[PDB]
Order: structure tokens, then C-alpha cells, then sequence
């Protein structure tokens, strides 16, 4: 198995650490789902007059 | 009809003289002014209401 040549492990670990904990997460953090527009046509409490 | 009928001495004339010489007490308002002033004050209040609105 080449998976066990434990002199090439750092060069496989560290760029994964980057691309999984930094770059992909930044790529997500720029993906935002705005809440749907809820145009409530009913927002009117002014009052009656003093009478 | 009341002089040629009554047999009393001038009672028609003095009774109806008291009538034609009677002041009946004219009632007085004493109430329109207060409600007029109330109306003016309310006009003020709702004038400013409509200004705000």
C-alpha cells in the first residue's frame, strides 16, 4: 500500500485542513438564503379620533 | 262677546286688562354658549389630529 508511506502525510494533511476549514467554509458563508418577502398589506393602526 | 255677556261689574274689563297687561316669563337659553364653546374646542383638537395625519 502506498497509503502507508508515512513521509508524504503532511503534504496530504495540510492542504486539506485549508480547503475544508477555510476555503470551502468561506465559499459557503457567501451563500445566504434571504427570508421570503412577506408584504403584509395589513399594517394600519392609526387610531380613531379623540372621539 | 265678553262685555255683552258677563253681568258682573267690569270684571271682563279688569280680567282682560290684567291679561293684556301681563308679562309672561320668556325662557332663556343658558345652554347654547357652552355647547358652542365645546364645539370650538373639539374643532381645535381634531384640526390638529388631521394635521398630524
Amino acid at each position: 500500500m502506498p497509503q502507508l508511506n508515512t513521509t508524504v502525510w503532511p503534504t496530504m494533511i495540510t492542504p486539506m485542513l485549508l480547503t475544508l476549514f477555510l476555503i470551502t467554509q468561506l465559499k459557503m458563508l457567501n451563500t445566504n438564503y434571504h427570508l421570503p418577502p412577506s408584504p403584509k398589506p395589513m399594517k394600519m393602526k392609526n387610531y380613531n379620533k379623540p372621539w | 262677546y265678553y262685555k255683552a255677556n258677563v253681568a258682573k261689574a267690569g270684571l271682563v274689563d279688569d280680567f282682560e286688562k290684567k291679561f293684556n297687561a301681563l308679562k309672561v316669563p320668556v325662557p332663556e337659553d343658558k345652554y347654547t354658549a357652552q355647547v358652542d364653546a365645546e364645539e370650538k374646542e373639539d374643532v381645535k383638537s381634531c384640526a390638529e389630529w388631521v394635521s398630524l395625519s
